[PDB]
């Protein structure tokens, strides 16, 4: 089969930035007959489908930004977005359709950059519903923040806990370019009920002190 | 001025065939120039094209699968339809139904939405819902915090909505985790005015269709009582 290689894997860029992506075919899509150049390039923003953006390596599809252009021929194509905007964040793939069986190129992962922002701090100790049920979940949320990155910190009875924690995050906001995430630390309703400071940190490279949120169990 | 929407079981054991429908508007596969294809694409993978069909009643077939592989287009020229026999655990993917950009070339010019398919043994468990009550611990400056908790299902996905579609702005709904129990977990958390917690009902709407699992939480406020604290 023709092999569609993509470079580079991922980039992160500021707004504004120039981006160029290269696919490489193993074999060439210039039909000899024509002169077309059987590819088309695709966007995957989180969560949803791929779009169409660019076919015969270089027709723009209607509603696509003139941002975006498609150029090269014969097995070297590129995509070049001229002005990145936040709304930019996606998987860009390329596909030939030169020949079957029809392939697709592994991806560009394009990622956002902006300033460094603290994250908002929530806890939620576990519910009385839970509780009823017999587990134990407290959940920690952090919102808006960036870099990715952040390291959040569980303390019980003030020594720090590690184990039975579980953390997500949600794509990158293609807005403001932020990140959330939850970290859970579930234990057992026996376990819970046997200790009473709850606390949530995180730390980040915006700040050396953590922004906290605690609670005791029981005191509410 | 297109739509597509795929169907599919949600979840089937292995061995089994999968049966996919893609149903569609604004064009019909009765008319010149029409096609539709699918496409697969495994969790955190790329695109792998299975299968597609013209309006003229041609099929190619991704020789990888071919041999598993069926396509047909309804005769009202408004579904296709993808058949996958004895499938195992590596057509466990989102699959996509897309038509074609071309009367005679194979590029996607409108997709659907995707359904996830699951090719697992393990039973179908509903979750359980818990509310994440706002606090002065869920308040930073002057935005509370509130969610439901997700918990114990499988297989994905659920789906979350706020106020029925009503709320949208600041909601946090996170990728589900696999946990070692076989079995999914996810919050949904959404940030609001704190002076609103007295008088807006908040109320999450959760949704697990493989198990009919369809609840509607009231998320309400509780405060905390500080003993012996001024
Ligand atoms: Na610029």
């Amino acid at each position: 089969d023709i092999v569609m290689s993509q470079s580079p894997s991922s980039l992160a860029v500021s707004v504004g930035e120039k981006v160029t992506m290269s696919c490489k075919s193993s074999q060439s899509l210039l039909y000899n007959n024509n002169q077309k150049n059987y590819l088309a390039w695709y966007q995957q923003k989180p969560g949803q489908s791929p779009k169409l953006l660019i076919y015969w390596a270089s027709t723009r599809e209607s509603g696509v930004p003139d941002r975006f252009t498609g150029s090269g021929s014969g097995t070297d194509f590129t995509l070049t977005i001229s002005s990145v905007k936040a709304e930019d964040l996606a998987v860009y793939y390329c596909q030939q359709y030169y020949s079957y069986p029809f392939t697709f190129g592994s991806g560009t992962k394009l990622e956002i950059k902006r300033a460094d922002a603290a994250p908002t701090v929530s806890i939620f100790p576990p519910s009385s519903e839970q509780l009823t049920s017999g587990g134990a979940s407290v959940v920690c949320f952090l919102n808006n923040f960036y870099p990715r990155d952040i390291n959040v910190k569980w303390k019980i009875d003030g020594s720090e806990r590690q184990n039975g924690v579980l953390n997500s995050w949600t794509d990158q906001d293609s807005k403001d370019s932020t990140y959330s995430m939850s970290s859970t630390l579930t234990l057992t309703k026996d376990e819970y009920e046997r200790h009473n400071s709850y606390t949530c940190e995180a730390t980040h490279k915006t700040s050396t002190s953590p922004i906290v949120k605690s609670f005791n169990r029981n005191e509410c | 001025q297109v739509t597509l929407k795929e169907s599919g079981p949600g979840i089937l054991q292995p061995s089994q065939t999968l049966s996919l429908t893609c149903s569609f508007s604004g064009f019909s596969l009765s008319t010149y120039g029409m096609g539709v294809g699918w496409i697969r694409q495994p969790s955190g993978k790329g695109l792998e094209w299975l299968a597609h069909i013209w309006w003229d009643d041609v099929k190619r077939y991704n020789p990888a699968l071919k041999s598993r592989l069926t396509i047909s287009k309804d005769t009202s020229g408004s579904q296709v339809f993808l058949k996958i026999a004895s499938v195992d655990t590596s057509d466990t993917a989102t699959y996509y139904c897309a038509r074609m950009g071309s009367d005679y070339d194979v590029w996607f010019d409108y997709w659907g939405q995707g359904t996830l398919v699951t090719v697992s043994a393990a039973s179908t468990k509903g979750p359980s819902v818990f509310p994440l009550a706002p606090s002065s611990k869920s308040t930073s400056g002057g935005t509370a915090a509130l969610g439901c908790l997700v918990k114990d299902y499988f297989p994905e996905p659920v789906t979350v909505s706020w106020n029925s579609g009503a709320l949208t702005s600041g909601v946090h709904t996170f990728p589900a985790v696999l946990q070692s129990s076989g079995l999914y977990s996810l919050s949904s958390v959404v940030t609001v005015p704190s002076s609103s917690l007295g008088t807006q009902t908040y109320i999450c709407n959760v949704n697990h269709k493989p198990s009919n699992t369809k609840v509607d939480k009231k998320v309400e406020p509780k405060s905390c009582h500080h003993h012996h604290h001024h």
